[PDB]
RNA sequence: CGCGACCUCAGAUCAGACGUGGCGACCCGCUGAAUUUAAGCAUAUUAGUCAGCGGAGGAAAAGAAACUAACCAGGAUUCCCUCAGUAACGGCGAGUGAACAGGGAAGAGCCCAGCGCCGAAUCCCCGCCCCGCGGGGCGCGGGACAUGUGGCGUACGGAAGACCCGCUCCCCGGCGCCGCUCGUGGGGGGCCCAAGUCCUUCUGAUCGAGGCCCAGCCCGUGGACGGUGUGAGGCCGGUAGCGGCCCCCGGCGCGCGCCCGGGUCUUCCCGGAGUCGGGUUGCUUGGGAAUGCAGCCCAAAGCGGGUGGUAAACUCCAUCUAAGGCUAAAUACCGGCACGAGACCGAUAGUCAACAAGUACCGUAAGGGAAAGUUGAAAAGAACUUUGAAGAGAGAGUUCAAGAGGGCGUGAAACCGUUAAGAGGUAAACGGGUGGGGUCCGCGCAGUCCGCCCGGAGGAUUCAACCCGGCGGCGGGUCCGGCCGUGUCGGCGGCCCGGCGGAUCUUUCCCGCCCCCGGGGUCGGCGGGGGACCGUCCCCCGGACCGGCGACCGGCCGCCGC
RNA sequence: GGCGACGUCGGCUACCCACCCGACCCGUCUUGAAACACGGACCAAGGAGUCUAACACGUGCGCGAGUCGGGGGCUCGCACGAAAGCCGCCGUGGCGCAAUGAAGGUGAAGGCCGGCGCGCUCGCCGGCCGAGGUGGGAUCCCGAGGCCUCUCCAGUCCGCCGAGGGGCACCACCGGCCCGUCUCGCCCGCCGCGCCGGGGAGGUGGAGCACGAGCGCACGUGUUAGGACCCGAAAGAUGGU
RNA sequence: GACCUGGGUAUAGGGGCGAAAGACUAAUCGAACCAUCUAGUAGCUGGUUCCCUCCGAAGUUUCCCUCAGGAUAGCUGGCG
RNA sequence: GUGGAGCCGCCGCAGGUGCAGAUCUUGGUGGUAGUAGCAAAUAUUCAAACGAGAACUUUGAAGGCCGAAGUGGAGAAGGG
């Protein structure tokens, strides 16, 4: 059943595989069936935008991604006490809030308190009948437009320094290199033994 | 050229819902065209006929100039039956023989009041059309 | 069909009896009671290879070359030999690009539209096309295609003002806009040089759209306009200068038959 | 003992309600084989599928972490692309085989028990009337439940009370209604462009040809269908943010009904058990020193518990808060009620069925289950005369055709009948070479060469030869007017009123940051926003060579036509 | 050069007949068919290498150290449009550009000249360069010489050209480099002096480097998983009458 | 006479029933019938549909629960 | 020649694309062939009738068999 020099095979077929299968004859038909969807629902609520809340800034996961810039899901909470705005009423204003997200840095901390403060610049509320409690006047000269698109602030941003240009100095051409790794390496796997080692300096006596 | 979805285009099913039309549907898919005087007149173009009108005959066997009432109206065959054409059979009887009515010049209509209010909706219904170039 | 054939019980007959070892029907009783049954051999069998509806219907065609492909479509609309070997009737119409002003797409009843089309002299075609008004040969006729019709001449328009409509009902005829085309439309057939009616709007776009070989096309983002293999092409004009015949041997012109 | 309160209970054709059954395409729970592959075959595979059993809905299931991670941390579920035919499992053989990251679709969140305060502030039924539709309510009185605990506030993201301080009286459904509806909502019925005008063919036109200079006519209508045959115009109708007519949808404003939140400080409260986990046993998974599941035994604790993918002990840390509950979209649909389309099949095909098809018929029964479309435009479907008792004829008649005569369009081959031509002891038939006969074809018939040139003869024209008059081309011409190729610069000319880039350059520039004792030091960079500069394509003058399919002009030679 | 019609001229086909010669009935497995091997009475229609998944190579095309939108999104509420076009601050991802080890991990540059530390077989500093070298090697270059009507006064050209040069791809070979290891010897470093790091010289194992060729699409062939070229069992299991 | 028989009634598929023969259990019995998994599997038979052109074999070696089979090497064409 | 409403060249594309065989499937027809056969239970004959038509239908006469555990008279089951 093989014959000369070829791949070895493990096709998975064996199972019956003719009674599960998918033809997508109609993912044109899905795509325009949610295109309708999108019409008929962002034109149907509000001069509110569609594409939804404002997420926040979100650092990744793996050490592959760790370098980069998500959208999130909410600002979880903190983001809503340093800025001073109320939980229950953030999520009506149009901010999400996911409250089982932690913070653990400063820098990622204010990096969404100026970025919610910064909505809070761009939004515009209308009050009821005209009394406005805590909105200014006629509806920011008028509404400017009907719909925003796409994320409210662009939450991609992926940002980078410039860092021009430098002279090398002493220090910075002498020392940081591989043999700063290899001893860097040597203190993770000889330092829990180091530590067993003068233990037995303290039981010399 | 159809831009409408929701209405066929399909040869095999205009027929389905054409040889099993129902009979008041029927009506309308017999209709005959009225003559050259007399759609300038009552200014209408063509008319669903009916039991007693007199109209020559136009494109068949029996052609021209033989203006006479038609007798009776076999919706289910799409046949009609005019009281001047008719063939002896070999008994030395005589029948009517059938001509479709899109073959066939209303040259005088039979009027009540239930038609007028026929020949006033379909004649108020082209000076419609004739005011949306204002 | 879904399943055709096996909607029935049926077995050989195994031993002998003289009959095939095709399977048969059961039963008895009525006609259909010992006949043969499923196989590709017998009468109500289910068909061998009975098609699947996952056969790869759709295929790919990479970017560049479905780009490729339309700058050399709209180049041999150009030409006035391929655009007539094709056989649109461009005989006594003025210059291979016509370019109608922009006011072809303030045009919104067909009185008017038509005869823009004589005067232009392009109802040379649209007379052509009232001809080739037939009926399908075969068995189309009863999957409701039945009117063969020879296409004709494309207006390529950009800004609709009402010319969807004032052309969408002279035969043979496609408006196509210059922002989307189609190179299923611009070569029916795929034999290259369909006449086409350009706008003002819709002809000066396209040094901005596909670019030329200057710069690159703004309204595409990584294209440039394809390069071209050979500079001078008409090797007539190579073959006859001095560079060449200077270099040849000679010609050699006798034809030295078998000598008996 | 008799009466009574309860507690566990019965009985009823008590009053009023409820559940079973059907379908099962998709969904949920459980039970679940073998053929097959391994070239044998026990593990494995086929497969947690087929069958069986039960549950529902227009979706169901799932769900607001007892999570994934181990770095600069993500953040309910579901689905698709990738992860990946990879880790891992396996007579480590055959083969099976996830998930997290990451990008998208959609993105909605919440409730309770418990610990506590409020004098059950809670609910059902019954009767009356408020007053309103086709009915549901707050009132008014009477029977229950319930203290073995109803209702308000409350949920782990913290909460409660007492303070203190600074802002604010809302929201909620309905109501007859008036104005919009987004394709302008949905459903229903009746309407809306233009030729039969002339000739002509046919049995019949929908065919052929014609319609002066406006192109016979209408085109937002040339999709399709029937109509005696091929129809934009003869008719249904297609087109149109076309009209009018009827019925129903979500969203005005009087009379309803509920109706104080916010930040700090102080104190107080803070959680689901035969459950978690362990031992063993079966199933299962990629889960491998047991991933899930279930049985039986042992059975928890509170700085406790779960998890951290190699058994275990110690030691830190990371994350999470279980044994209680609801919840829209993204998703699935070979059953149905409707639809639309097809590089489909076209009566031995396509479903089993184009037709009185799950019908005739078979089997005791489960169950198996067909063959079968076409006269013609119109039945005009053969009146009538004649032989026969009739079946059937022969005449006559209809129609374009009975060479379409009631399973009747086209009518093939095998096979049969007769006529005709030929032939006959090795069965016939075949291959090769002729001969003889015939049917017919052309040839067409001692009647076949045909076109150029030239010399004769009659016969009748008219350009040529020459030239001006002529509109048009070809060929080289000074590129003189307009041309474009690649460049140097300049005018940066529009850069600060070009276009676009560049991990070029810009702490003296523009606010909001951190650092530093009501203000400063750029005090270094941030988020943001300029403008200086490089590279490349846009107007101008100068410079390059051919003025090339980039062409008009005049000038010339040499054509050509009238 | 010569000869002839109202029945005569030329000609065959799937026409018939006669004759001479050669001639056993096709399909099929098989060393061996006409076989006393088997299927075939005769016609009509139906009837058997398919479609997907995957890999290989061949070839065609587009782009090329890159490539590819397949999954989403945008573009009136449009027949053909279930198309086509666009995105790129949707390149996430896939395959490729880097290999190797069980793994922790590590991870592919030389050539010359000057000179120096005891040029110790061992070693080091400054510059130019830069994929090393031997042999073949199509092509290209230089080319002595040869080439024309009288002997000198010369030119682009052409024509063979002995030798010699720069030598593409590829082949044989020697040398180097990366990684795993193995043997042998000293040297250097210090976010802090150790059962730490880095190293050198020879020998070997590698699906490697030594100036990249890949990706996507399409087609053909081959091999497998799929009812898998069509038709064929004795059986097996579940649920029923 | 352990006799013959109508009707009623009981037992069902690895089950029933048997004065035993592997009989009988709806013309079927050393495991019934029907539908499904199912188009189950076969190294074994039968078949395999147009013409011309060009090239044109092998039944041998090694290994296999291998001997009617495959692998491999050989012979062969196609592309260069 | 019959027949009465469709069809084909070329350039591309796409297949359910070609039959002499499968004890092939389905429909059709032959040689056999006017042949095997219409032979279990004894057996029919004459005239008249209605009839276009008489061995078989009816009527009569005669000769027969079944022969009371019937080729007789009535039923249950089954058939409709
Ligand atoms: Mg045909
Ligand atoms: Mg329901
Ligand atoms: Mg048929
Ligand atoms: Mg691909
Ligand atoms: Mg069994």
């Amino acid at each position: 059943a093989p014959s000369r020099n070829g791949m070895v095979l493990k096709p998975h077929f064996h199972k019956d595989w003719q009674r599960r299968v998918a033809t997508w004859f109609n993912q044109p038909a899905r795509k325009i069936r949610r295109r309708k969807a999108r019409q008929a629902k962002a034109r149907r609520i509000a001069p509110r935008p569609a594409s939804g809340p404002i997420r926040p800034i979100v650092r990744c996961p793996t050490v592959r991604y760790h370098t980069k810039v998500r959208a999130g899901r909410g600002f979880s909470l903190e983001e809503l006490r340093v800025a001073g705005i109320h939980k229950k009423v953030a999520r009506t204003i149009g901010i999400s809030v996911d409250p089982r997200r932690r913070n653990k840095s400063t820098e990622s901390l204010q990096a969404n308190v100026q970025r919610l403060k910064e909505y809070r610049s761009k939004l515009i509320l209308f009050p009821r009948k005209p009394s406005a409690p805590k909105k200014g006047d006629s509806s920011a000269e008028e509404l400017k437009l009907a719909t925003q698109l796409t994320g409210p602030v662009m939450p991609v941003r992926n940002v980078y320094k410039k860092e021009k240009a430098r002279v090398i100095t002493e220090e910075e051409k002498n020392f940081k290199a591989f043999a700063s790794l290899r001893m860097a390496r040597a203190n993770a796997r000889l330092f829990g033994i180091r530590a067993k080692r003068a233990k037995e300096a303290a039981e010399q006596d | 050229m159809k831009f409408n979805p929701f209405v066929t285009s399909d040869r095999s099913k205009n027929r389905k819902r054409h040889f099993n039309a129902p009979s008041h549907i029927r009506r309308k898919i017999m209709s005959s065209p009225l003559s050259k005087e007399l759609r300038q007149k009552y200014n209408v173009r063509s008319m669903p006929i009916r039991k007693d009108d007199e109209v020559q005959v136009v494109r068949g066997h029996y052609k021209g100039q033989q203006i006479g009432k038609v007798v009776q109206v076999y919706r289910k065959k799409y046949v009609i039956y005019i009281e001047r054409v008719q063939r002896e059979k070999a008994n030395g009887t005589t029948v009517h023989v059938g001509i479709h009515p899109s073959k066939v010049v209303i040259t005088r209509l039979k009027l009540d009041k239930d038609r007028k209010k026929i020949l006033e909706r379909k004649a108020k219904s082209r000076q419609v059309g004739k005011e949306k170039g204002k | 069909s879904e399943l055709a054939g096996h909607q029935t019980s049926a077995e050989s007959w195994g031993t002998g009896r003289a009959v095939a070892r095709i399977p048969r029907v059961r039963g008895g009783g009525t006609h259909r009671s010992g006949q043969g049954a499923f196989g590709n051999m017998c009468r109500g069998g289910r068909m061998f290879a009975p098609t699947k509806t996952w056969r790869r219907w759709h295929r790919r065609v990479n970017t560049t070359q479905k780009r490729y492909a339309i700058c050399s479509a709209l180049a041999a609309s150009a030409l006035p030999a391929l655009v007539m070997s094709k056989g649109h009737r461009i005989e006594e119409v003025p210059e291979l690009p016509l370019v109608v002003e922009d006011k072809v797409e303030g045009y919104k009843k067909t009185k008017e539209a038509v005869l823009l089309l004589k005067k232009l002299k392009a109802w040379n075609d649209i007379k052509k096309v009232y001809a080739s008004q037939r009926m399908r040969a075969g068995k189309g006729k009863m999957r409701n295609r039945r009117r063969i019709q020879r296409r004709g001449p494309c207006i390529i328009y950009n800004e609709d003002n009402g010319i969807i409509k004032a052309f969408r009902n002279i035969p043979g005829i496609t408006l196509l806009n210059v922002s989307k085309l189609n190179i299923l439309k611009l070569a029916p057939g795929g034999h290259v040089g369909r006449f086409c009616i350009w706008t003002e709007s819709a002809f000066r776009k396209l040094d901005e759209l596909y670019g030329t070989w200057r710069k690159a096309a703004s309204l595409k983002s990584n294209y440039n306009l394809p390069m071209h293999k050979m500079i001078n092409t008409d090797l007539s004009r190579i073959l006859k200068s001095p560079e060449i015949q200077r270099a040849l041997r000679a010609p050699r012109k006798k034809i030295h038959r078998r000598v008996l």
